[PDB]
């Protein structure tokens, strides 16, 4: 009942980072403190890693196991967006704002950062555990994918949105909003596929799947807290970002058909402001008048 | 944003659900109160102005020296006594941006409208102060408009040629091809649009000195011509414009057409070379009967018969070509070729279509030559003889290359002044003067044909404007009745003026005795059919003007028999691109494309409503795309029956209609006697 | 040396089925004979069936085994074009020209057809034989992929191009030309990835891989000749189609860095109408001797 | 595969670790006993053969009518008495595929090597049976080889022109540009390579009659010439080859060079027109001193001084150009321009480099004109006067456009026969005959220069073959000593033959009196310096031949002063690309590119070993890429000191070396007196 409308929405949202000129951010970037620039680079690098794996691994593997040519076409399109559009856009931003050495250093930093490695290990592990014709392993990977789309990106998205909302780094911010617009529909779509599998189960099995989903969310959440503190303490925003990730965790649960898990909190209003011609043959009667 | 531009953009702002057309008038005032008068160079007297313009190499001394200063001052005073005011902002803007004389630094205005008109009139009269005043009254009443070359360059030392339509015949030789390239470059240097006939050129895969599969065809010649036209681009001012015409029975016709396909490679496509296709009646008959046609190798036909393929009548020669084993030919489907033409016209508006038999069944100078091709605007249709350009230190055989003289009557202004006869005769005299004063030293056949044929093109414009301001739909039978009567009177007075000039000078055009004018055949339909209006409204429109009857046409026929005719060709309806703005007129006899046109100049937007557009005549100013193309064809054929040359006839299509509809319009144009089809503009 | 350049060319060629209005083809379609309509339907179904294998297996399997983030992104983009763009385009052409029952029957026929099946299963067999961390098996699959993209499609493309060059079925011919333009670049790109593997091999292993490629080409070519006669004899075109197959076989070989196998031949003109040294600055005293 | 193909491929199959060179000989036998003798057309006697070739429009009957049939029979018998055998398969293959006359359908062979040589000799002798026999003995011994046009086309009815290269001067006008395009197409139709000097054309952004920034520069003319050469491509057999030469001080020099950049856009890139750069000593001096140079606008210089920029000495007028405010110029970095030249030559082998001062410091006809550009092979260096092609119906001022006839001495065969004098004199006579019978009716300046200058080009081939077959390293000082002595002998006997022809005809070349030949300056270095071999081995190589001394040169100088010289230019060393195969000779005086070359013909592959390659002389046949380019420059300068025109000097570079190495080689060539540099071929 939904794939065709998601197909149409995904293809109509198609974009490339080159559509957005980035040289306009040069001055507002220059004006940020060293702490702010550091957090910003690292935040986008963490996002780049997530999209790299979502494009290389997550979306293609889910596409492989989901039945139906139209469902596969949507998932293939989403996969392309992840690595050919989203992951690449971050390099466009980096290449504009930062010198090569700072770019090299931040990519080295992703490799050695323990929270980023842990979250990649956990998410990719679940993708690679999918067994052919085994719907339960597929469900588990789809939960992981929804958590990546609708929860994990948001510790990263906070900062570009926070600046956009203050009228700073607005070209980079425009790119990020386009990425976010895509991930929102990706999270909903994968959520609907996960619910399909969940709804086939016995009540006992469903109870176990909810346990899996909640245990996984809590494990990812605890790691994300440490990641958030590590990045945002130097810019004074860790508590604010934490509220934002809890907000989005609830959205991820809802995408999976589950009740919200965290209590509602006031999000920084700045971040909320951050959001040929047709051819006929000639008849013999066309030669007479 | 300047004040006049704001006043012009205020037109679209609707008050009481109506466009503020009158605001445009205010814009003109602003455009003259804020800009034109401030940047117009003023002199203490006209003597100082003329001395400054002559000394600074703006004007020519020769044409001003033919008059005393008192006569020149009287002509200027006659021009300024009209107190002419541009009715729309775009008219004045186009004149003062395109035609008004500016200083070498292009920051000051040396010529007003009256100054330019007076200078052109003095150039036209060639020493006659009364004739100069008549020309000034003609142009300041805006009854007649010299073409953009004549209007812009008359009386100016730093100028191009006054003729910008040139038709060249290319003979089947490397010497002739190189000479054609050279002449095209020289004429583009002069600022003229050059049309070349490539039908005599042998097709691809023909023999050169009895070695087989050697010729590159007409496509290599088109590449050479396209490079020549790109190189010669009016000293880097306008893009070099050229046209190539090929007969549809030439074998290269597909490759020819393939030069305009988007999928064509870089070594196939020509970008600055317009293409036109000449379609004899034989091709239309073959397509109609669905019989497979044959495209012939021109050199084999020339070897077998001693004449070029395009030099003989294909209607009587096609069967002999097909049955001749020594004539090489390729099988084609004529209906597929017609569909390809329609598809190409849908994609790019190319090629121009010339219906050879439609042109030549009414051609008055078939004895000199049959009309084999048209110009860059597909309205010049004249006899041409190919030239034999031999090797060096060897005498060339100079033929006839067409170059007619353009000038347009403003139908609204002419008819409201009840001066069809006077305007036509004065325009004919001015065109004769410009043709006589044209001397091109690098185009031998063009110069020879200008001296011999003395061919001029007298066009008309503001037909749709006149009809809409008089409550007449362009597609109505009343509009066609008016066009019939008006253009029959135009033809009558043009022939009368040509015969009067022949009698005065004692000379006709070369080979006039063989023309249908001399034999009286041309006047047949005029001495038997009465072209008086059949509708009372059109007759009331023509009130106050004598409409020539059959007896008047018989008298004119006798006068032509006794005295001859000075011009081989007199009337051709050119598109009239930018001069229609200055004259506040609709372009040519075409229907208007838009009621209000939006243009972007610099970083500013401007709005030009069609002349006389208001709430009362908004419905009569129907857009061309909304019109039935069959009725537009009917009107153009009605006009064409009184025009010796062709009419620039652009098709106006919607994106919904397919290539079948385009082919149907083309075939109805062929059936109705349309000589040329210019463009297929898709909305 | 090449992936970013191909990325650029791929993304700038992006298009969607909806851009070409198909209904105006009915004007020409109605004037074709039964044999012409039959051949067209069968050719179209052949292309559709082969392209589906490439979208579901061929491109995604190669993307899975190739190392490099940028290569995976380009390959993902190509897989997207197969599934989201090409497959929808073929379906659109079919739905325009034939009623539902006729489409189902043509696909039933072509699905059972011996020559279509032989080539489809030969290609799919090589994709299924790729082994993790075995570059030889990957190379063999890449050869199969290049043969599909740059060679096997062309016995099919011939007919739409033949009509397109005559002014018939112009809307669907425009679509086919866009598809073909994508397959051309796909073939060139996968060819470069195969040459990279080939160049890492010993001389004996190279000779062995060359023998594999030529042997595979021979098997496919002999089946193409039979496929061609089966479809095109009824419309009298087989001789010219065979020339077009050999010409495209040579292009496929050149994509794999191999010499042409077949002598040069001219192609049907209707179908044709359808179709650094190191810079070192002068240091002075180089002007004195 | 053919049997001879297998035998030729058997060379590379090593036996006992050595190449099977003798197998090559077997191949030729097979190639004759299986293909040539079966595909040859035999007649009952020579009379039937000559009649069949005459009536079937294979041979011109005029040159054969000057001899009685007994004399022609005697000439053919003299040709066949040598029993000439091709020592390599590729020699016979190249002759019978490129030069032997075949039937109209090219299914059979009508001309053997002896038949072709006899026909060429009979054409050369012009009715002299003894002279025809002398030419037969000269060519069958392979001492002298007429150029590919002359050897292939002599005495043929369907022939082209016997002149290989043509050099055109293009004046700065649209008429002159169009005439240059026409003449280029005409000469490419005749089969000759056309070189055009574009240094007189004004640069981009110049004024065409007071309207500024109007010219397209030399790049537009380059595009026109490229399309002209593409169109005129020898009837589709050989791609039309053209060369454009521009002075390095022209403002367009960068854009010129940008025509050959691999990243150039299609509107700038030119692909069928070779480019050459003329570098005066001033540019090298500016680059050496690292002082920023100035490129100039030619039209401003012409307006200020009345002469073209390339018409006068830049070494003395550069400072005046720079200090003149009325001359327009642009700042450039000469070292950056040199690096751009080196990078372009590394990427594509272009431009050709012409060191203008090196050419003109020893140019004998500077009074007529300085050498401003070279030919398509960058070895013709002659005085040229630009032509003033005026408007139609106006007389044109015809200048001098360079054109010379090529002919190469086979150094190995000439020295083996100890016949430097006889071969040089007979070759000079043959080239004089080729010049005399050349009459081009579509290139007036070329015709006038051929009639007046009487310039010929006598080249040499098999320098490296002779050196390697005699155990002399090409880079050794002994090889340079041999080249010095041999080419001094060639120059001496060429001057002697030119003076003897002038004496026997009573006429010299036009403006000879102002030349250095008339004043005796040319002989200065020959009357003070002895060019006898300094090494005993070279002297032994020259045994049996009278090496001219300073006394012989003084006598020759007196003889020239008394009688004059018939030829303005006599010696030019062409590349001799494909005719070197037939002569079993290394190409020109260049070192061999490879010892055994693998060439693909049809679906087969063939291996051509260098002539005389064996185990004992394997390392004497050192490949050019492995050689020091400085010592090759030394050899070319040693030869050039005795050659009045230039030498086609190809640079052979390794991929490892940088553009700095290429620039160093170019600067050493300029320092050593190298006139022109042909190609930068990278391995
Ligand atoms: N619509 C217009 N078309 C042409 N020229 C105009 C126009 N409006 C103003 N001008 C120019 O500006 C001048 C001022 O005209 P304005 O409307 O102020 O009154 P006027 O009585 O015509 O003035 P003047 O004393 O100049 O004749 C005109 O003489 C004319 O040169
Ligand atoms: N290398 C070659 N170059 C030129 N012609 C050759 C060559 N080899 C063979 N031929 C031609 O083919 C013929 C074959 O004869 P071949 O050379 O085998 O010796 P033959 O029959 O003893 O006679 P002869 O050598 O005296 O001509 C030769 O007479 C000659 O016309
Ligand atoms: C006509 C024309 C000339 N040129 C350039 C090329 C010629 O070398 C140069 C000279 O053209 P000319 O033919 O000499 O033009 P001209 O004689 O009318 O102008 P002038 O009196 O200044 O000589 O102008 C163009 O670049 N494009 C063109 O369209
Ligand atoms: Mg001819
Ligand atoms: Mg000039
Ligand atoms: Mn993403
Ligand atoms: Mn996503
Ligand atoms: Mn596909
Ligand atoms: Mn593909």
């Amino acid at each position: 009942d939904f794939t065709q409308m998601f197909y149409n929405q995904n293809v109509k949202q198609f974009w490339l980072p080159e559509e957005i000129a980035l040289n306009g951010d040069l001055l507002t970037w220059k004006y940020l403190g060293k702490n702010e620039q550091d957090t910003y680079m690292k935040v986008l690098a963490g996002l780049t890693l997530l999209d790299t794996e979502q494009g290389n691994t997550g979306m293609p593997i889910v596409a492989e196991h989901v039945d139906g040519h139209q469902r596969k076409a949507v998932l293939n399109f989403m996969a392309m967006m992840e690595n050919a559009v989203h992951a690449k856009s971050y390099s466009n931003i980096f290449m504009t704002l930062a010198p090569t050495e700072t770019i090299n250093e931040v990519f080295e930093w992703v490799k050695q950062n323990k929270y980023l490695q842990k979250k990649a290990q956990m998410i990719v592990g679940l993708y690679k555990a999918i067994q052919k014709d085994d719907e339960i392993s597929l469900f588990k990977a789809m939960v992981a994918s929804v958590y990546l789309e609708s929860f994990l990106f948001y510790s990263g998205f906070y900062y570009p949105l926070y600046f956009y909302g203050q009228g700073k780094l607005m070209q980079s911010g425009e790119i990020i909003n386009l990425i976010l617009r895509d991930e929102a529909i990706h999270g909903v779509y994968v959520g609907l596929l996960a619910q399909e599998i969940y709804n086939k189960q016995t009540e006992e099995k469903k109870a176990e799947l909810r346990e899996f989903a909640i245990d996984l969310l809590n494990q990812l959440y605890e790691n994300e807290l440490e990641y958030t503190e590590d990045l945002y303490d130097q810019v004074g925003l860790s508590h604010d970002v934490k509220k934002f990730i809890r907000y989005n965790a609830n959205k991820a649960l809802m995408n999976l058909g589950f009740d919200p898990y965290f209590e509602e909190e006031d999000i920084n209003p700045i971040v909320l402001n951050g959001l040929k011609a047709t051819v006929e043959p000639l008849k013999d009667d066309d030669f007479y008048f | 944003v300047p004040k006049w531009i704001q006043l012009n953009n205020e037109i679209m702002i609707q008050k009481d659900g109506k466009f503020q057309f009158d605001k445009d008038k205010e814009a003109v005032h602003s455009y003259f109160v804020d800009y034109i008068n401030q940047n117009t160079v003023f002199f203490h007297n006209l003597k100082e102005k003329l001395d400054y313009l002559v000394e600074n190499q703006y004007y020519e001394e020769e044409f001003l020296s033919l008059y005393s200063f008192e006569d020149i001052k009287e002509v200027f005073k006659t021009a300024y006594a009209k107190k002419f005011r541009f009715p729309s902002f775009m008219s004045a803007f186009k004149f003062y941006n395109d035609y008004a004389l500016k200083t070498n630094d292009k920051k000051k205005i040396l010529e007003r409208y009256e100054d330019r008109i007076s200078i052109v009139a003095l150039f036209f009269a060639n020493g006659d102060t009364e004739k100069a005043k008549e020309y000034v009254n003609l142009m300041i009443n805006q009854e007649y408009q010299p073409s953009t070359p004549t209007f812009l360059n008359a009386g100016r030392k730093r100028r191009g040629e006054l003729v910008s339509c040139f038709l060249l015949e290319v003979n089947d030789s490397l010497n002739d091809i190189s000479r054609a390239i050279d002449i095209s470059m020289q004429l583009s240097k002069l600022g003229g649009g050059v049309s070349l006939n490539l039908s005599k050129l042998r097709a691809k895969g023909e023999a050169i000195k009895d070695v087989e599969n050697a010729t590159k065809g007409v496509v290599g010649v088109m590449k050479l011509l396209d490079n020549a036209f790109r190189y010669a681009d009016q000293m880097g001012q306008r893009q070099g414009s050229g046209a190539a015409y090929l007969n549809i029975f030439h074998r290269d016709i597909n490759d020819f057409l393939d030069t305009k396909k988007i999928s064509a490679d870089e070594d196939v496509r020509v970008k600055t070379l317009s293409i036109g296709v000449v379609i004899p009646d034989k091709f239309v008959e073959l397509a109609r009967e669905d019989k497979a046609a044959y495209v012939f190798y021109p050199h084999t036909i020339y070897k077998e018969y001693g004449q070029h393929m395009d030099e003989m009548d294909m209607n009587e020669m096609y069967d002999k070509f097909v049955d001749n084993p020594r004539v090489k030919k390729e099988k084609i489907n004529p209906r597929k070729l017609l569909e390809k033409l329609a598809m190409l016209r849908s994609e790019s508006g190319y090629p121009y279509i010339m219906f050879q038999d439609n042109v030549n069944k009414v051609h008055a100078n078939n004895h000199i030559s049959k009309v084999k091709f048209s110009n860059l605007c597909s309205e010049v249709l004249q006899a041409s003889q190919v030239s034999s350009y031999t090797d060096y230190d060897e005498e060339d055989e100079i033929g006839l290359d067409i170059s007619c003289n353009l000038g347009s009557l403003n139908i609204l202004n002419v008819m409201e002044h009840k001066s069809i006869e006077k305007t036509v005769k004065l325009a004919t005299d001015s065109l004769t003067h410009v043709s006589e004063t044209t001397d091109i030293r690098n185009a031998p056949a063009v110069r020879r044909a200008n001296k011999a044929m003395k061919s001029i093109g007298l066009g008309a414009m503001n037909l749709h404007g006149y009809l809409a301001q008089n409550g007449i739909a362009y597609e109505s039978p009343e509009a066609r009745d008016f066009a019939n009567t008006f253009f029959m009177m135009v033809n009558f007075y043009s022939i009368q003026r040509s015969a009067e000039i022949a009698k005065e000078k004692g000379e006709t055009f070369d080979q006039y005795e063989g023309s249908t004018y001399a034999t009286g055949e041309y006047f047949d339909k005029y001495v038997s059919t009465d072209f008086s209006p059949k509708y009372e409204k059109i007759a009331n429109l023509f009130e106050g003007m004598h409409i020539p009857t059959t007896e008047d046409w018989k008298k004119l026929k006798a006068f032509v028999a006794e005295h001859g005719m000075y011009h081989s060709y007199r009337l051709c309806i050119a598109p009239t691109g930018s001069i229609s703005y200055v004259q506040s007129s609709t372009a040519s006899v075409m229907p208007i494309m838009e009621r209000i046109e939006e243009r972007t100049y610099g970083n500013s937007k401007t709005y030009y409503p069609m002349p006389g557009l208001a709430s009362n005549n908004w419905f009569f100013y129907k857009e061309a795309y909304d019109m039935d193309m069959f009725k537009v064809v009917d009107m153009i054929a009605t006009i064409q029956q009184h025009i010796d040359q062709g009419i620039s006839f652009t098709l106006f299509l919607k994106d919904t209609m397919t290539t079948r509809d385009l082919n149907r319009i083309d075939l109805y144009a062929h059936h109705r006697g349309i000589k040329t089809i210019y463009y297929a503009r898709t909305k």
